[PDB]
């Protein structure tokens, strides 16, 4: 939920976010969904923006208004952003990865999004299972898998999550060759 | 002409910098709407105009 705010005499639309303090002479005009629920990767602030001023007046950006008198000209705004960025995950995990009993299998996950204390996760489902199996200890980014056995096989998935809520998750199934013993 | 009415009535189109054609359609050189839509409305002034 990132909050806009709007400045009638500047033209200045200070995205703020869930819990910013709104700008002397700007007034809310209203909230949106800045990673869209439905489709997450289609829109940007630009495109949330426009639709929150088209539902404006240009008599006084406070009142709600419409098509013959709103404001539509989307050049003389100034989108000033204050919103922390959104969590996106600049390396995630490889598709898959193949060993045999005794390798070294390590994933590492990187994440650049905004918040001090991004703390990390860590699941794993055996690969005939339906729920995710909580991976004690292993809490921060880079896990790392010494002498893996057969039974630690299947798929791995960390969860990125920021301070506020903001999470991203990324997978990868783990095979492992077992030779006889 | 018969078959009328009793009353005869026309149009009468106002200019545009006059006093009599106050409407609510305005928007000064900077962007905010105003109460007055005629630009100077017959000020005959320096300031006003300018």
């Amino acid at each position: 939920e990132l909050k806009v705010a709007f400045n009638k005499d500047t033209y200045v639309a200070t995205v703020l976010d869930a819990s910013g303090s709104v700008p002397s002479g700007s007034v809310n005009v209203g909230t949106f969904f800045h990673p869209d629920e439905t489709y997450p990767d289609s829109y940007v602030i630009y495109h949330g923006v426009r639709e929150l001023l088209y539902k404006r007046s240009e008599v006084d950006p406070a009142q709600p208004g419409f098509w013959p008198e709103n404001i539509t000209n989307m050049q003389a705004v100034t989108i000033d952003n204050k919103a922390t960025a959104r969590l996106v995950l600049n390396t995630s995990l490889p598709r898959v990865v193949s060993t045999i009993e005794g390798g070294k299998v390590t994933l590492s996950v990187v994440a650049l999004g905004g918040k001090a204390p991004l703390k990390y996760k860590w699941e794993f489902r055996a690969p005939n299972a339906s729920t995710w199996t909580a991976v004690s200890g292993q809490t921060t980014a880079n896990l790392v898998l010494d002498n893996i056995d057969a039974d630690k096989a299947g798929e791995y998935k960390v969860t990125v999550t920021d301070a506020a809520g903001t999470s991203v998750d990324s997978t990868a199934l783990v095979a492992v060759g077992a030779y006889p013993p | 002409p018969k078959n009328m009415g009793k009353t005869i009535k026309v149009y009468e189109y106002v200019p545009l910098l006059d006093d009599r054609n106050i409407n609510d359609q305005g928007i000064d050189a900077n962007g905010a709407h105003i109460v007055n839509g005629n630009l100077y409305g017959s000020s005959k002034d320096i300031g006003t105009i300018t």
